[PDB]
RNA sequence: UCUGGUGACUAUAGCAAGGAGGUCACACCUGUUCCCAUGCCGAACACAGAAGUUAAGGUCUUUAGCGACGAUGGUAGCCAACUUACGUUCCGCUAGAGUAGAACGUUGCCAGGC
RNA sequence: CUGGGGCGGUCGCCUCCUAAAAGGUAACGGAGGCGCUCAAAGGUUCCCUCAGAAUGGUUGGAAAUCAUUCAUAGAGUGUAA
RNA sequence: UUAUUGGAGGUAGAGCACUGUUUGGACGAGGCCGAAUUCAGACAAACUCCGAAUGCCAAUUAAUU
């Protein structure tokens, strides 16, 4: 972290769906909405991910489509 | 028709006609061997027809190998010039050989059989020769 | 069982060869309870070791007294004349 | 699965391509330096006959202190020998050679160059 | 900051009582994050791709060069990547960037890690990394990560990779 | 004696394995305001510190399996002599290389503390 | 110059080998180069260690970067040895 | 010239660790014959991990001419 040569990086609040598990930093800005103080009390502006809603493998998404199985009676 | 793949230099010296032999001269393969005991050379086409004339009367039998690869290659400067402008082009391939060496061992065989067959090509090489058997 | 030989006194010259035609070979021998001394073994009995056991075994000497319980350790075998020289000796212990 | 280096067998492969350059004279003597995590070495030695002449360490209980780059560094390099010792010359195997290890040598050239 | 309390409180009781280790300070920590990105252009295409990484991780990124300068592209010393270490508050954090899922398709990395005690990975275009704007970029920046440990396991790289998806 | 710092000794000393501890001394880490700086990152360099840890480094005791050193006897070559036109013998001095007997898990100077 | 002469090729410097363990030592004997280049590829003070062999990883040259491990010099030294 | 000690250098010999040349055994490296390594052997003026006999320079060395 030698000056001058680079962007600058700071906290934020990811607004998600689901407990907004998101304190850590990065490089985007806008307007800080919502500031929190239990999270990092900087630019809220970090707007929504789809994080811890449904994982691939750690939840349950919607059932397969078709076998053959045959129970419309033809 | 036995010939290095790569060579460095292709016009070398002679090699010293002296002394024994380097080693070489325990048989290590076949049961049966072919060593030498005067100090010649060999010039790559008797050691292939001393080959044919060898496998023929064991009607490729049991195994034969050689040991004598020739390395060196010698020149003969072309027909009937004045002496002396730089040495002549290869011609054929050379490894000399010091008395007692051996030249072939052979397995898969009887001593009765054997023992004639290295005779037969023993006659091929501008060598004196003497049959021998595995010192132990 | 059957071997015996001479304390080959030491500085030999280079006649060496002209009592190698008489059918003796030098050796020496090695050895935990021992001291390197050169001895002269006649091969006449070297058609009596491949008679005991063949090449690894045991055989006694007794160059005096101490007849050393030996192994035979290695040939210097110069072909053409189809003889042995120089065989050299090694006790147990 | 990467061991980390240690520093001090680099900083002794370093001191030997040091050492090559120069030697004690027996008459413009040497001295090195030592340092570890706290506390920090002087001899000076003859290079000649391989004798030493002047040992004096920092945690040799002259009297205690903190603060290991202020004068706890300043003291031994205060401490010195009341000998035929003229300018000696000084090892510097660990780098910044005016900068890092320089509690010994600000108050080397105090009385002792 | 959480997450490193998390790998001082959660991993400290689990490792050493499932792998059973006997002293406290042996669980595998995580060393530094390479991130190289390879460019197909030995002309002027990475020009634009500077600026790509460092809005995922502002340190300025090396420009490295060949050492051969090899057969039938490039001559020696060009520029083909971009490395960038990331150690501490920065380790801590771009993997704690647990959004990969923007890339959605089966989001499970790998099985097989590597077979000395390392753990490299993939990426394809402007799916993770989600500070990044899917407008000024018609061009796929695609990365190549990587995490080393400590550890001298590849069985102790997967169960230190327990918050990553696999 | 032992632990450390600096010397000499051709690796007989080092790697390769295995077991033992403490940090009174090295490390490992706790960080980066300052000293200084990473064509980037304080991992390294430096600085500020001491709650943890012996697992690692280093230390110590075994193992001749990896390299290394290595004798006595031989044989090839060879200065001198003799004989001879033979890819030679014979006599008198020096004397390897490989290979075996094996030695070997360091030695010793000087400092400061036990 | 020339294994008689014209013909062909050579004519000075540099590096091996022949050259026989000091130096020296020929032949129309065997192999290669040069008639410059560099304002930094010179001077100094610091710091770092290699080509490869594996092992996986958006792009896949078999091989354009990235890490990890075993690498005594098997790389590099503007130019031939 | 000779004895004594101390030295420079890499031939004869040997050897395959080095660049190179080799014939044999098992070793992997596609969908019925070939592609790295390992064991046992060999070769060398421009190959040496080794390495003598002799000569060669010097002892402020002692005997003889
Ligand atoms: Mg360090
Ligand atoms: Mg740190
Ligand atoms: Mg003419
Ligand atoms: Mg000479
Ligand atoms: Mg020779
Ligand atoms: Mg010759």
């Amino acid at each position: 972290m030698k000056q001058g040569i680079h962007p600058e990086y700071h906290q934020v609040i990811f607004l998600d769906t689901t407990t907004n598990f998101k304190f850590l930093s990065g490089s985007t800005k806008t307007s800080s909405e919502m500031m929190e103080w239990e999270d990092g009390k900087e630019y809220p502006v970090i707007r929504l991910d789809i994080s811890s809603d449904s994982h691939p493998f750690y939840t349950g998404r919607q059932k397969f489509a078709a076998a053959d199985g045959r129970v419309e009676r033809f | 028709m036995l010939l290095p793949k790569r060579v460095k230099y292709r016009r070398q010296h002679r090699p010293k006609t002296t002394g024994r032999s380097k080693g070489g001269n325990y048989v290590t393969f076949g049961e049966f061997g072919l060593q030498a005991t005067t100090t010649s050379w060999i010039t790559s086409r008797q050691i292939e027809s001393a080959r044919i004339a060898m496998t023929r009367y064991m009607k490729r039998g049991g195994k034969v190998w050689i040991k004598i690869f020739p390395h060196t290659p010698y020149t003969k400067k072309p027909l009937e010039v004045r002496m002396g402008a730089g040495k002549g082009a290869v011609e054929g391939w050379i490894a000399v050989v010091k008395p007692g060496r051996i030249l072939f061992e052979v397995a898969g065989v009887s001593e009765e059989v054997a023992r004639e067959a290295l005779r037969l090509a023993s006659h091929k090489l501008p060598v004196k020769t003497k049959f021998v058997k595995r010192e132990e | 069982s059957l071997k015996s030989i001479i304390r080959q006194g030491k500085q030999t010259r280079s006649d060496l060869k002209q009592l190698r035609k008489s059918g003796k070979v030098p050796a020496v021998v090695y050895g935990y309870g021992t001291k390197n001394v050169s001895v002269k073994v006649d091969e006449v009995e070297f058609i009596k070791v491949i008679r005991e056991v063949g090449r690894n075994g045991v055989i006694e000497l007794g160059v005096g007294s101490k007849t050393i319980k030996v192994m035979v350790a290695d040939y210097q075998f110069d072909p053409l004349k189809n003889q042995i020289t120089h065989i050299d000796f090694l006790a147990i212990n | 699965m990467i061991s980390k280096i240690d520093k001090n067998k680099v900083r002794l492969k370093r001191h030997a391509r040091v050492r090559t350059n120069l030697s004690g004279t027996a008459e413009k003597p040497r001295l090195n330096v030592y340092r570890s995590n706290k506390h920090i070495y002087a001899q000076i030695i003859d290079d000649n006959k391989g004798v030493t002449l002047a040992q004096a360490s920092s945690k040799d209980s002259d009297i205690a202190t903190t603060a290991t780059k202020v004068e706890l560094a300043t003291k031994v390099g205060e401490a010195i020998a009341k000998k035929a010792a003229d300018k000696g010359i000084k090892e510097i195997v660990f780098d910044r050679g005016g900068y890092l290890y320089h509690g010994r040598v600000k108050a080397l050239a105090e009385a002792a160059r | 900051n959480r997450l490193k309390e998390k790998f001082n409180t959660e991993v400290t009781e689990n490792l050493m009582k499932k792998f059973n280790y006997s002293s406290v300070m042996e669980v595998p920590k995580i060393d530094k994050i390479v991130v190289n990105m390879g460019v197909g252009d030995a002309v002027q295409n990475s020009k634009v791709l500077d600026n790509a990484v460092e809005e995922l991780e502002l340190i300025t990124g090396q420009k490295p060069l060949v050492t051969k300068a090899k057969k039938s592209i490039a001559t020696f010393r060009l520029r083909e990547g971009m490395p960038i270490g990331a150690k501490v508050t920065l380790r801590g954090e771009r993997m704690y960037e647990f959004l990969d899922k923007l890339i959605s398709v089966s989001l499970p990395r790998v099985r097989d890690f590597q077979g000395v005690s390392k753990k490299a990975f993939d990426g394809r275009g402007n799916y993770t990394l989600g500070v990044k704007e899917q407008l000024i970029f018609p061009e796929i920046d695609y990365d190549k990560v990587s995490k080393v440990r400590g550890m001298d396991i590849v069985i102790v790289t997967t169960a230190n990779t327990d918050e990553e998806a696999r």
